[PDB]
C-alpha cells in the first residue's frame, strides 16, 4: 500500500493501512514522510509499542534533511540513496535495474544499445559531480531519464525490426534516438546552448553506426595512450562481464575532462575526512 | 435593490424545484420549506398584480421586511443543495467546470433556454452561445464570442430529449459530428486548391469565407502534409527527380496570394483567418524549406517523422476517427472541440521542441511540465498544442489554496469531460500538497495507461480511477499539463516522486526574431524582416543600456503588445487615409496606399506609445537616441487629443486641480493622464508606478471623469487595499469541510460586474488596487492579465474578465514584485516632478478660496486669508524655500513633501477658524485688514516652523528658525537669543512668548504626581497648542519620541480642551491586526444603513470618537515590507472608510478620527511607518524633558510634597537636584544597549515623587535623615530591582551615597543610609523603615500561618526573600500594580508571589493549562477572572507563567488587559449582556445607580483597574526578553519589573 | 547517523549466529578469528549502507584503527595517527622553510 504524506486524508490513510497491515502482513510504504515531522513522532511511538505480522514491513521514503526526528532515525534502518560512486557501479546498477528479459529481445542489436545507453547515462551522470565543468549546472539526469531512453530505443527498433532476429546495423534509427536523446529526454532538463552543445556531441559520438565495430573507442586516451575499448559482444551477459572488469583506476577522462579537474575535489575530500575523523576523537 | 434578487433566485429555485421529480425524495424538508415560502411569493405577485402602480406596492405594510426575509430564506435553501448539484454534475461531466451560482441559474432556467446564453462560455472551448429557432425548441447550431458560427448537420430537437443533461449531450456530440464533416468538404475543396501552379484569389476568399477559422488552417495542414508525404513517396526511389520543390512553390504561391489578401482590407473575421493561414504557412515553407535541403528522399526519414503531420481517411466510417494527428511515433485523433477564433502562435523552433516533448510525455502517458523564465511562451506553447489537436484545454492559476480536495475534484472534473488541465504555476502549491495531489496524478496516469494496453476493449467495463474515495472514468483525451518558474525560490520545490510523472523541458529562450517576422508578415507589414530585425535589437538594447528599474519589462510580452498595437495603427492610419481620400477626390487604390506607407514610424508610434510611459525623466533622451540609432531618420509626433483635453481641464477646474499644456505648469502631470488613456486603451491591466504624492490618484480619476464626460460612458472605481486584509477575505476562500465557496473582496466585485443585475457591464468599471503589491496575492491575478483574462479559484470556478474591466494598481513601488507579474502589466511612471509643489499650493489655494471651512464670513476671510499669503505661496517663495531647507534636515521620521503640506494647510485652515472666531467674539469690531495681514503672516510663519520641523530636536527647529529670519520679509520677533519656536501668534496679530503661558503655580498636597497633574512648561504649552490645532480640524496625527517623554500626556491634556472629543486607547503590538480596530469599532460604534450606504459612526451622538494607538509602528512587517494594520489605518484616512469582510460592504467612517503613539524607528523592534501613510499624519517630537524642564516639573512636584512637613520644606530644592543628577547618571549609564529593559524616562522620576509622598502622607514629623532614607529607599526600588549584573547593583548603590553625600552635605551617614534600607507596613500601620530581625520574624510566624490555612512547603527566609516579599508587598499595594519576576525556576517566585497575596488578602489565580488548552480556554479564564476582579470587588493576583503562554494571542490579550484594564473584545454577545447584567448588581451594591452600557463597562473598567493584579514570572532569557519586549510591550511599561535571578 | 544500541546488538547477534562462515568449522580460535572478522565486515555492511559515499572511507579507517588496537604484534602508532589528524596546527615560521 502506497501512500502520499501531506494530506489528512493521507494519515488518516496511512493509520488505516498500518494497522491492516499489522495483522494481515502486507507491506505498506509512505512517501514524503519528512513534510510532516510532527506527525513521524507519533508514528515512531505508534511503532515502539506494537507487536505486528512476521512478513509485515513499513517503508518510509523521505529527502535527507533534519526536519525527520532523531528518535525515527534511531528506530528505524536507515538506507541512503544517492548517485553511483562512479562509471562502473552506474552501469552495473542499470544493467540490475533493467530487466533482463527486456535486453534480451528479438533483435540482438538492442544488447548493445541498451549497453550504449547505459554508458551515455553513466557518462552525463558521472560528469554532475564536477559541476562547472562537466556542465554548467546541477542537471537532474536520474533514473525517469534512462527510462524514458530505454523506451524510445525499444519503441524505434521495434518499428525498425519486424521481429526480425538481426537487424544491421546501419539500418538501426540512429538519427531518431540521437534527436530524441538530444530534445525530449535528456535535453529537456538542459537550458544552456553550451550544454545541449555538449549533450548533442555525446550523443553523435555514441550513437552511431561505427558503434558496432570491434574497433570503436569509448573513450581516447584516459591515460598516457591507454583507452577503453567497446566490447566485442553482442548479448547482455558479455556486456555485464565487461562492465565488471573495469579497471577501477576511473579519472575524469573517461568522461572526457581533464585529469586535473579532480585534484581540487580531492583534496578538498582528503582535508573534509581528516576534519571528520578529528571530530570524532 | 432587493426585489430583484428575490425574484431572480426563485425564477431558477421554483425551475428547480418543479421540474425535477427526484429532488422531493432526497430533499423533502427545505422542498416543503420552499413550497411555502413560494406560496407567500405568489401570494406576494397576486397582491401586485391587484395594483400594478409602484406606490400602492410601496404601501403595502412590511413590504421590505417581506422582501429581506425572502431573500434570506431562499439563501438558506439555495446553500442547501450540494448534493444535488454534484448529482447533477456527474450525469452531464462539464458541468464541473461551472459555479455553484450559476448552476443553480442553469438548472432552474431549463424550461426557459434564454437565460443559458451566457453560461456556454464555462462548459465549452469557443461555444458562447447556441443558435435556437424562433419557437426555441430546436438547436439550429452554435456560435463563437467572435460571432462565428456553426450549424448543425442534423440539429437537435429539445422536444424530442426534454431532460437538459440529455439534449446538451447531443448538442455536444452533434458539434463534433458536424465539425468533422465541414473538415472533409474543407479538406476535399483544399486538395483542389492544392497542387495547383496558381491559385485565384476570389475562390481562395470564397473558401476561407466559407468554412471556420479552426477548420481553414486544420485543412490547410491536411492538404500540405498529405502533399509532401506523395513527393516524398515519390522520390523513395533514391536519386530521382524531386517534386518537393513543387510542393514549396504551391506553399509560396498560396502564401503571396494570402498576402495580397492581407494588404487590402479584410473582415475582422476574414482578417484572422488570414493572419492564422499565413502564420501556419510560414512554417509549412519553413519545414519544406529544411526537407529539401537535407535532401531528403525517405517518407520514413525523422526529419520528416519528427514534424506534425495530418493524416486524413475518407474511408473512416466514424467521422470523429477520420484525421490522424502523428509526430514522431506518437498518433492523435483530433478532438473536434468548437474553439472559435484563437490567437494561433508562432510555430517557433522552441514551439517545435516544446511539440515534440510535449507529444512524447502524453504518448507515454505522462504529464508534460516546461519549465522556465515568464515570458517564454510556456502556457501559451501548452495551450497552442491542445488546441492544435482539437482539445478542450483549461488553464487554472495555482495557488496556495489549492489544496487536495479541491485538485482532486478538478482532476475529476477533467477525467470525466475527456480535457486538458494546464495548471500555471503549479509549485505555488504546499509541498505537503504537491506529494499529496501526485498521488492521484500516478492513479490517473496508471488508468490511462491501462486504457492504451491493445487487450482492453471499450465493450468491456469502462477505465475507471480511485479519485477522491469514488470511481471516475478516465476518457483517453486527458492531459495533466504543469507550467512554473523553477528560478522563483518561494515557489514551493517539487517532490521527486511528482517530478518523475512528468516529462520536464527547458523553456527559456524564445525566437524573438522569428515571431516578430512573422507577426508583422501576417499583419500585412512590407519589409517585414527588416521591421522585426531592427526592433528585437532594439528592445535587446532597451533592456540593456537604459538604467535598471524595478517596472521595466522589455521581454517577449512588450515585443508583443508592440507588435498587435503597430497592426492596430496601420490598420488606423489606413481607414485615416481612406477617408482624406474619400473627403477630397473620389480616386481610392489599396495598393497605392499600402505601397507608400510609413511602417517605421508606425512601429516607432507604437513603441512610443507603450515604452515611453513607463521611462523615468533620465531614460526618455536615451530611448529616443536608441530609435534614431535603429530607426534613423524616421520621427514620431504624439497625437494632439483636443477633444479628451477640454474635458481634462473641465474636470480639474471642477476638481481645484492645476492644468497645464507642454511646458506649462502642470503640463508634464496631463502628459501622465494622457499616457495613462493611452495605456488603458491598449492594455487591460495597468500598473500607476511612483513615489508616494506623485498623482497617481488624481490622474486616473481626472482621467475616469473626462472619459465619462467625453465617451457618455458613465465609470464606476472599485478602490480596493489588496495588503489591509488578508488573502482569504480578498479573495475567497473553500470550506474544508463542506466545501462551500465564500466570495473575497476581489472575488465579489467582479463576480458582480460579471453578473450585471444593475447593468455594470455597460459602464466602464476600473478595480483599482491602491496598496502593496507582493507575490502572494498578485501571482492569482497571472491568468487575469494573461491573455487568458481569467480569474480560476480552486473550486474549479472561472471568471473571464468583461472588456469593460481594468485591472489597475497604484503602487509607489515594485521592489517586491516579481517579473511575472510586470510583465504582465502596462507601466505608468508618476515621478516626484510631475506633480511641482505649485500645483499643490494653487490647488491649496483654490480650495481655500472656494470650499468654506465651517461646512458667507468664514468664505470671505478664507479669502482675504488666501489673498494675503499668494505672494508666499509661490515658487521661490518663503514656504518653497523652506521646505527645501528642512529637507536638509534630519527628522525623528523619514520627511516627505506632503506631510508637511498637510501639516501646514491644517494649521493655515486653524488660523482662518480663529479668524472667524475673533469676529463671532466681537461682532461690534470685526477683525480688519490690516490686523489680519499682520496675524496671517505671522502665523504663515510660526506653521512653516512647526510643520515643517515638528519631528526635529530642538537644534533643528532653531536651525529652520534662523534660515527662516534669514530669508523671510514678515515682521520677526526681536529677541536676540531665544528662537521664533519659542513664540505664538496672537490673534491680535502680534508675537508674544510661549513663557507667557506658562505660570509657576502650586499644585495641591493630595494631588502630587497624580497621572492627571501636568506641571506646565514652555515645550508642554508649545505641543498642547500643535495638538489642538491638529486636532481641530480631525487630521490624523502621530506623537514620537523616547518612552516616557510625556506624548500620551501632551495628548490627553490637549483633548481636554476638547470636550466634544472621547478617546479610546489602543495598544499596539507585533501581533496587532485589524481585528482589534474592528473590535473597537464593534464595542464603541455601530453601522447603520443610510441611503448613501453602510455608515460607522459612535454610539454617542455629536461626539468625536479618538482611536489613540499606543505603539503604531511594533506591528509586524511581512516578508515583503507591510503592516497590515498601518495599511488599514492608511485606507480609512485616505479614503475615509474600510471594507466589511462579512459582505464585501464598503463602510464609511463618520465622527472617527485616530491619534498614533511611537518609540523612533531607530529603537528596537520599531518599524519605520510607510511614507504612503505618513503622508496623512503629521508627526510630532515629543523628546525627554531637559535637566531644566525636570527641575521645575519635580520641583514643583516635590514643593507640594514637602507641604506635609513644615520642618522639611526647606530641603525641597536639594532634594530635586539630588533626583534629577541621580536620574540622569543612571539614564547615561544603563542604556538598552545593555539590556532591552534599561528604560529609564521621567515616569520614573514620577514614581519616585509618588512613592517619596506616600511614605511621608502619614508621617506627623520627619528629620532630614529620614527622608533621605526614603529618597535612597525609592531609589533604590525603582533602579537596582531591574538591574541584571551585580556590578551595576554596586554601582547604583554607590551613586545614591555619592549623590545623597553631595546635595546633603551637613547630615550623618549611617542613621540615614544603612546599607540594610528595608521599608513596611506589616509591623505598624504607617510605611516606617523596618530592621531585619524583627521583619523576619514577623515573616517567620506569618509563613507558620501559611502552611496552616493554605499551601505547606517550608521556605527559608535569608536576606534576598525578605527583600523580595517587601517588593511584591510594595506592588501588591498599588491600583493597576503589575509584577514581571524574571529568574530561574524554582528561584520562589511564584511561591512567594502567593506569600504575599494571602498577606495582603489577594486570591490567587493561575490559570490550568493542560495539552488541550486553547485560546478559547484562556479567553474563558480572563472572563472568570474579570468578572470576579471587577464585578464581585474581589482583588485577585492573576499569577501568569511564561511556560502557560501556547500562542501569540494569550500575549495580545494580556497586553490589553495590561494597558487598558479592559479587552474589548472578550465580552461579547450573550456575554456582554450578562456581564451588564452582574456589572448593575454590582454597582448597586457598591451603592452606585448607573443606567446605560457605558458608564457600566467604565466603572467595571475602573474596578478591574483597581483589583486585578497580575504576576508575570519568566527565565532570564536574552533573546526571550527582546522577543517580549516588542510582542507585549506592556509587560515593560505598565509592569514592575524585579530580577531575581539565580540564587547568589 | 542515528544508530541505537539494538542496532549494534542485532550486528552482533548476525555475527556469532546465522553466520555462513560458521557452518562446518569446529575450532574454537579459527571460529573465534572468523567471529572477529565478520564483526567488523558485517558492521561496516550494514552502517555504510545508511552513510553517504563520502563518510565510508571515514568509517572504514576508524574500524581499521579499532582492529589496529586489538593486534598485540603491532605498534601502537599514536604519535604516527596524531600527526595525521592534527598536523596543521604545528606552528611555523618564514625562515623554517
Ligand atoms: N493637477 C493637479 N494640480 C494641482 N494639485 C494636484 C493636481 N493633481 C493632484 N494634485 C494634488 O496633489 C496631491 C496628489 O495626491 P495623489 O493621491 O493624486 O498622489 P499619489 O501619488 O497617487 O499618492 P499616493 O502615492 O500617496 O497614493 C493631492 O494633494 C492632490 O490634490
Ligand atoms: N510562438 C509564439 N508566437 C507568438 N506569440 C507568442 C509565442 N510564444 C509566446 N508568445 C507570447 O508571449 C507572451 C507570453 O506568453 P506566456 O504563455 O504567458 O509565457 P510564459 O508561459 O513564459 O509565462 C504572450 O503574449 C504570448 O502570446
Ligand atoms: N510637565 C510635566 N508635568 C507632569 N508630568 C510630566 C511633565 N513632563 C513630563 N512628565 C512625566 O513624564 C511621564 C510621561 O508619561 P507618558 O505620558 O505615559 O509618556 P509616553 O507617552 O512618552 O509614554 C510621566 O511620568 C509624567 O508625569
Ligand atoms: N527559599 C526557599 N526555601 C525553600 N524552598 C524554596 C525556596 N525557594 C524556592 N523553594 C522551592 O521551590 C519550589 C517552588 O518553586 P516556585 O516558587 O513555584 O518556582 P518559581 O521561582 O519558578 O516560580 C518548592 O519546592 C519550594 O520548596
Ligand atoms: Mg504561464
Amino acid at each position: 500500500t502506497s501512500i502520499a504524506i501531506g494530506s489528512a486524508e493521507g494519515f488518516n490513510q496511512a493509520d488505516k493501512a498500518i494497522n491492516t497491515a499489522v495483522k494481515s502482513g502486507r507491506w505498506v510504504m509512505l512517501k514524503n514522510v519528512h513534510l510532516a515531522p510532527g506527525w513521524l513522532m507519533q508514528l515512531e511511538k505508534k511503532l515502539h509499542s506494537l507487536q505486528p505480522h512476521a512478513c509485515f514491513r513499513l517503508f518510509l521514503t523521505m529527502e535527507i534533511n533534519p526536519k525527520v526526528p532523531v528518535n525515527l532515525l534511531r528506530a528505524g534502518r536507515i538506507f541512503v540513496f544517492e548517485p553511483p560512486p562512479g562509471v562502473k557501479a552506474n552501469m552495473l546498477r542499470t544493467f540490475s535495474s533493467i530487466p533482463v528479459s527486456r535486453i534480451c529481445k528479438s533483435p540482438n542489436e538492442r544488447a548493445r544499445l541498451y549497453f550504449l545507453l547505459a554508458w551515455f547515462h553513466a557518462i552525463i551522470q558521472e560528469r554532475l559531480r564536477y559541476a562547472p565543468l562537466g556542465w554548467s549546472k546541477k542537471y537532474e539526469f536520474g533514473e525517469s531519464d534512462l527510462r524514458s531512453a530505454c523506451d524510445t530505443v525499444d519503441t524505434w527498433l521495434d518499428d525498425t525490426a519486424k521481429g526480425r532476429q538481426n537487424i544491421s546495423p546501419d539500418k538501426i534509427p540512429w538519427s531518431a534516438l540521437k534527436t530524441l536523446m538530444a530534445q525530449s529526454i535528456y535535453g529537456g532538463r538542459v537550458d544552456n546552448e553550451f550544454d545541449q552543445r555538449l549533450l548533442n556531441t555525446f550523443l553523435e559520438r555514441l550513437f552511431t553506426t561505427r558503434s558496432f565495430d570491434s574497433e570503436f573507442k569509448l573513450a581516447c586516451k584516459v591515460d598516457g595512450h591507454k583507452d577503453i575499448q567497446m566490447p566485442d559482444g553482442i548479448r547482455r551477459e558479455e556486456f555485464v562481464q565487461w562492465v565488471e572488469l573495469l579497471p577501477d583506476t576511473q579519472t575524469p577522462s573517461w568522461l572526457g575532462l581533464p585529469n586535473n579537474a579532480e585534484r581540487v575535489l580531492l583534496t578538498t575530500q582528503g582535508v573534509d575526512m581528516i576534519s571528520k575523523m578529528l571530530k570524532m576523537q | 435593490d432587493v426585489w430583484i434578487d428575490v425574484q431572480r433566485r426563485w425564477v431558477y429555485l421554483e425551475g428547480i424545484f418543479t421540474g425535477s421529480a427526484d429532488i422531493k425524495h432526497l430533499l423533502p424538508v427545505e422542498t416543503q420549506r420552499f413550497q411555502s415560502i413560494s406560496t407567500e411569493f405568489l401570494a406576494l405577485m397576486k397582491k401586485v398584480s391587484k395594483s400594478p402602480l409602484v406606490m400602492d406596492v410601496l404601501n403595502i405594510q412590511g413590504v421590505q421586511r417581506s422582501l429581506e426575509r425572502l431573500a434570506d430564506l431562499l439563501g438558506k435553501i439555495q446553500k442547501a443543495l450540494g448534493e444535488y448539484l454534484e448529482r447533477e454534475r456527474s450525469s452531464f461531466p462539464r458541468f464541473y467546470f461551472v459555479g455553484d451560482e450559476d448552476l443553480l441559474e442553469i438548472i432552474g432556467n431549463s424550461k426557459n433556454v434564454a437565460k443559458l446564453q451566457k453560461h456556454f462560455k464555462k462548459m465549452f472551448a469557443g461555444v458562447s452561445s447556441i443558435i435556437l429557432n424562433e419557437d426555441n425548441s430546436v438547436v439550429l447550431g452554435i456560435s463563437s464570442r467572435e460571432g462565428e458560427e456553426v450549424m448543425f448537420k442534423t440539429p437537435v430537437s429539445i422536444t424530442e430529449h426534454p431532460k437538459i443533461n440529455e439534449w446538451l449531450t447531443l448538442v455536444e456530440k452533434e458539434m463534433r459530428v458536424t465539425l468533422a464533416k465541414l473538415l472533409a468538404e474543407s479538406v476535399t475543396e483544399v486538395e483542389i486548391f492544392g497542387k495547383a501552379t496558381s491559385i485565384d484569389p476570389n475562390t481562395y476568399i470564397t473558401w476561407i469565407d466559407k468554412y471556420q477559422a479552426q477548420l481553414v488552417v486544420l485543412s490547410a495542414q491536411i492538404a500540405w502534409s498529405e502533399n509532401v508525404e506523395t513527393a516524398l513517396s515519390s522520390m523513395g526511389g533514391g536519386g530521382d527527380a524531386a517534386p518537393l520543390h513543387s510542393v514549396l512553390s504551391n506553399v509560396e504561391v498560396t502564401l503571396n496570394v494570402l498576402a495580397d489578401s492581407v494588404l487590402m482590407e479584410q473582415p475582422p473575421l476574414r482578417r484572422r483567418k488570414l493572419e492564422h493561414l499565413i502564420t501556419e504557412l510560414v512554417h509549412q515553407r519553413d519545414v519544406t524549406r529544411s526537407l529539401i535541403k537535407s535532401k531528403i528522399d525517405n517518407a520514413k526519414s525523422f526529419e520528416w517523422l519528427s514534424q506534425m503531420r495530418f493524416y486524413f481517411d475518407p474511408k473512416q466510417t466514424d467521422v470523429l476517427q477520420q484525421l490522424s494527428i502523428q509526430m514522431a511515433n506518437a498518433k492523435f485523433n483530433y478532438g473536434f472541440e468548437y474553439l472559435g477564433v484563437q490567437d494561433k502562435l508562432v510555430q517557433t523552433p522552441l514551439t517545435d521542441r516544446c511539440y515534440l516533448t510535449m507529444t512524447q510525455a502524453l504518448e507515454a502517458r505522462l504529464g508534460g511540465s516546461p519549465f522556465g523564465p515568464a515570458g517564454t511562451g510556456k502556457t501559451e506553447s501548452v495551450k497552442a498544442l491542445g488546441h492544435q489537436l482539437g482539445r478542450f484545454v483549461l488553464v487554472f492559476n495555482c495557488d496556495e489554496t489549492f489544496d487536495f480536495q479541491a485538485m482532486g475534484r478538478i482532476f475529476v472534473g477533467l477525467c470525466q469531460v475527456g480535457a486538458w488541465g494546464c495548471f500555471d504555476e503549479f509549485n505555488r502549491l504546499e509541498e505537503r500538497m504537491l506529494s499529496a495531489v501526485s498521488q492521484q496524478v500516478q492513479c490517473i496516469q496508471e488508468a490511462l495507461r491501462e486504457h492504451s494496453n491493445p487487450n482492453y476493449d471499450k465493450t468491456s467495463a469502462p477505465i475507471t480511477c480511485e479519485l477522491l474515495n469514488k470511481q471516475v472514468k478516465v476518457s483517453p483525451d486527458m492531459a495533466i499539463f504543469i507550467t512554473m518558474n523553477p528560478g522563483y525560490a518561494g515557489r514551493s520545490n517539487l517532490p521527486d516522486n511528482l517530478k518523475k510523472l512528468f516529462r520536464s523541458l527547458a523553456m527559456t529562450k524564445p525566437d524573438r526574431q522569428l515571431i516578430a517576422q512573422v507577426m508583422l508578415y501576417s499583419q500585412g507589414f512590407r519589409t517585414a524582416e527588416v521591421l522585426a530585425n531592427k526592433i528585437v535589437p532594439f528592445f535587446k538594447l532597451c533592456d540593456e543600456q537604459l538604467s535598471s528599474q524595478s517596472h521595466y519589462d522589455f521581454g517577449l510580452r512588450a515585443l508583443k503588445s508592440v507588435l498587435v498595437s503597430a497592426g492596430n495603427v496601420k490598420r488606423e492610419r489606413i481607414q485615416k487615409i481612406k477617408r482624406e481620400k474619400e473627403e477630397r477626390g473620389e480616386a481610392v487604390d489599396e495598393g497605392e496606399i499600402a505601397e507608400n506607407l510609413p511602417e517605421q514610424e508606425i512601429l516607432i508610434q507604437s513603441v512610443c506609445e507603450t515604452m515611453v510611459p513607463k521611462l523615468v525623466a533620465e531614460d526618455i533622451p536615451l530611448l529616443f537616441s536608441l530609435l534614431s540609432d535603429v530607426f534613423p531618420g524616421v520621427q514620431y509626433h504624439r497625437g494632439e487629443m483636443t477633444a479628451l483635453r477640454e474635458e481634462l481641464k473641465k474636470v480639474c477646474q471642477e476638481m481645484y486641480l492645476t492644468y497645464g499644456d507642454g511646458e506649462e505648469v502642470g503640463g508634464m502631470w496631463v502628459e501622465k493622464v494622457l499616457q495613462l488613456y493611452q495605456i488603458t486603451q491598449i492594455n487591460h491591466g495597468l500598473m500607476m508606478v511612483g513615489p508616494s504624492g506623485s498623482g497617481k490618484s488624481m490622474a486616473w480619476r481626472v482621467l475616469l471623469k473626462a472619459l465619462e464626460r467625453l465617451e457618455g460612458v458613465e465609470g464606476v472605481a472599485h478602490i480596493i487595499d489588496p495588503k489591509a486584509i488578508s488573502k482569504d477575505h480578498l479573495y475567497g476562500t473553500l470550506d474544508p469541510n463542506t466545501r462551500e465557496w465564500t466570495d473575497g473582496l476581489f472575488t465579489h466585485v467582479l463576480r458582480k460586474i460579471i453578473d450585471s443585475v444593475r447593468g455594470e457591464l455597460q459602464k466602464r468599471q476600473w478595480i483599482v488596487f491602491d496598496g502593496d503589491v507582493d507575490p502572494e496575492w498578485v501571482e492569482n491575478l497571472n491568468s487575469v492579465l494573461d491573455d487568458n483574462k481569467l480569474l480560476t479559484l480552486p473550486n474549479g470556478e472561472r471568471l473571464s474578465l468583461p472588456p469593460n474591466v481594468r485591472i489597475m494598481f497604484e503602487v509607489q513601488d515594485l521592489k517586491y514584485a516579481t517579473l511575472a507579474t510586470v510583465s504582465r502589466c502596462g507601466m505608468v511612471w508618476f515621478s516626484e516632478d510631475v506633480l511641482s509643489t505649485d500645483m499643490i499650493f494653487n490647488n491649496f489655494l483654490a480650495r481655500l478660496r472656494s470650499i468654506p471651512l465651517d461646512e458667507s464670513p468664514m468664505l470671505q476671510i478664507q479669502r482675504d486669508a488666501a489673498t494675503i499669503m499668494q505672494p508666499y505661496f509661490t515658487s521661490n517663495g518663503l514656504v518653497t524655500k523652506a521646505l527645501e531647507h528642512a529637507f536638509q534636515l534630519e527628522h525623528i521620521m523619514d520627511l516627505t513633501r506632503l506631510r508637511c503640506l498637510g501639516s501646514l494647510f491644517s494649521m493655515l485652515h486653524q488660523a482662518c477658524r480663529n479668524v472667524a472666531q475673533y469676529n463671532a467674539n466681537h461682532p461690534d469690531f470685526p477683525m480688519q485688514i490690516e490686523q489680519l495681514e499682520r496675524y496671517i503672516q505671522r502665523y504663515l510663519v510660526y506653521a512653516i516652523l512647526w510643520s515643517l520641523s515638528g519631528d526635529s530636536r530642538l537644534k533643528m527647529r532653531a536651525e529652520l528658525g534662523e534660515y527662516i529670519r534669514r530669508i523671510t520679509t514678515v515682521p520677526l520677533p526681536t529677541a536676540p537669543n531665544i528662537p521664533i519656536i519659542d513664540y505664538e501668534v496672537s490673534i491680535s496679530g502680534e508675537w508674544s512668548p510661549w513663557q507667557a503661558k506658562v505660570p509657576q503655580i502650586e499644585v495641591e498636597t493630595h494631588k502630587v504626581a497624580a497621572p492627571d497633574v501636568v506641571v506646565p512648561t514652555l515645550d508642554t504649552v508649545r505641543h498642547e497648542a500643535l495638538l489642538y490645532t491638529w486636532l481641530a480640524e480631525h487630521k490624523p496625527l502621530v506623537l514620537c519620541g523616547p518612552p516616557g517623554s510625556g506624548k500620551t500626556m501632551t495628548l490627553f491634556s490637549a483633548l481636554r480642551a476638547l470636550p466634544d472629543m472621547e478617546v479610546v486607547g489602543l495598544n499596539f503590538s507585533s501581533a496587532t491586526t485589524p481585528e482589534l480596530l474592528l473590535k473597537t469599532f464593534d464595542h464603541y460604534c455601530e453601522y447603520r444603513r443610510t441611503p448613501n450606504g453602510v455608515v460607522l459612526a459612535p454610539v454617542q451622538l455629536g461626539k468625536w470618537l479618538v482611536l489613540f494607538c499606543d505603539e503604531i509602528n511594533l506591528p509586524d512587517m511581512d516578508k515583503y515590507g507591510t503592516q497590515r494594520v498601518i495599511s488599514f489605518i492608511r485606507q480609512m484616512v485616505e479614503h475615509g472608510g474600510f471594507y466589511r469582510t462579512s459582505d464585501q460592504t464598503w463602510v464609511k467612517l463618520e465622527r472617527i478620527q485616530f491619534v498614533g503613539a511611537c518609540n523612533p524607528p531607530t529603537d528596537p523592534g520599531r518599524k519605520p511607518l510607510s511614507h504612503r501613510f505618513l503622508r496623512h499624519v503629521p508627526v510630532v517630537y515629543v523628546d525627554y524633558p531637559g535637566p531644566a524642564s525636570l527641575t521645575q516639573i519635580y520641583g514643583t512636584f516635590n514643593r507640594a510634597m514637602l507641604r506635609l512637613i513644615p520642618s522639611l520644606r526647606t530641603y525641597a530644592e536639594p532634594l530635586t537636584a539630588a533626583m534629577v543628577e541621580f536620574y540622569t547618571m543612571s539614564q547615561e549609564r544603563f542604556t538598552q544597549d545593555t539590556q532591552p529593559h534599561y528604560i529609564y524616562s521621567p515616569r520614573e522620576m514620577t514614581r519616585w515623587v509618588r512613592g517619596i509622598f506616600e511614605a511621608l502622607r502619614p508621617l506627623e514629623t520627619l528629620p532630614v535623615e529620614g527622608l533621605i532614607r526614603i529618597w535612597a529607599h525609592e531609589a533604590l526600588r525603582l533602579f537596582q530591582d531591574r538591574l541584571v549584573e551585580d556590578e551595576e547593583r554596586r554601582w547604583t548603590d554607590e551613586n545614591i551615597d555619592t549623590v545623597a553625600l553631595k546635595h546633603f552635605p551637613n547630615i550623618d551617614r549611617e542613621k540615614a543610609m544603612s546599607r540594610p534600607i528595608l521599608y513596611s507596613n506589616w509591623l505598624s500601620k504607617d510605611y516606617i523603615p523596618v530592621d531585619q530581625e524583627e521583619l523576619r520574624d514577623y515573616v517567620k510566624a506569618r509563613l507558620k500561618v501559611f502552611y496552616e490555612e493554605e499551601l505547606d512547603v517550608p521556605l527559608v527566609l535569608f536576606n534576598e526573600v525578605l527583600d523580595h516579599v517587601l517588593r511584591i508587598d510594595r506592588i501588591f499595594r498599588q491600583p493597576q500594580g503589575h509584577l514581571l519576576l524574571i529568574g530561574v525556576s524554582g528561584a520562589g517566585k511564584t511561591t512567594l508571589s502567593r506569600f504575599v497575596a494571602w498577606m495582603n488578602g489577594l486570591s490567587v489565580y493561575q490559570i490550568k493549562v493542560h495539552r488541550k488548552y486553547t485560546g478559547e480556554d484562556f479567553d474563558e479564564d480572563l472572563r472568570t477572572v474579570l468578572r470576579r476582579s471587577g464585578c464581585k470587588n474581589e482583588k485577585i493576583a492573576f499569577i501568569m507563567d511564561e511556560s502557560n503562554v501556547l500562542d501569540s494571542g494569550f500575549l495580545e490579550r494580556m497586553n490589553t488587559l495590561l494597558a487598558n484594564g479592559e479587552v474589548p473584545g472578550l465580552f461579547e454577545g450573550d456575554e456582554y449582556a450578562t456581564l451588564m447584567t452582574q456589572c448593575k448588581e454590582g454597582a448597586q451594591k457598591e451603592g452606585l445607580m448607573l443606567d446605560s452600557h457605558e458608564e457600566l463597562y467604565k466603572w467595571f473598567t475602573s474596578q478591574v483597574i483597581r483589583n486585578l493584579h497580575v504576576v508575570f514570572t519568566m527565565n532570564p532569557s536574552s533573546e526571550g526578553l527582546k522577543d517580549r519586549a516588542a510582542t507585549s510591550p506592556a509587560l515593560f511599561n505598565r509592569c514592575v519589573l524585579n530580577w531575581f535571578g539565580d540564587w547568589s | 547517523y542515528q544508530y541505537s544500541l539494538q542496532f549494534f546488538l542485532d550486528i552482533y547477534h548476525n555475527v556469532l549466529y546465522e553466520n555462513p562462515n560458521l557452518k562446518g568449522v569446529t575450532d574454537h580460535t579459527q571460529r573465534l578469528s572468523i567471529i572477529t572478522k565478520d564483526l567488523f565486515q558485517v558492521a561496516f555492511n550494514r552502517v555504510a549502507r545508511g552513510m553517504l559515499h563520502q563518510d565510508h572511507i571515514t568509517f572504514a579507517m576508524l574500524l581499521a584503527r579499532i582492529k589496529l588496537k586489538g593486534t598485540v604484534g603491532e605498534p601502537t602508532y599514536d604519535a604516527e595517527f596524531q600527526h595525521f589528524l592534527r598536523g596543521n596546527e604545528i606552528v611555523l615560521s618564514a625562515g623554517s622553510t
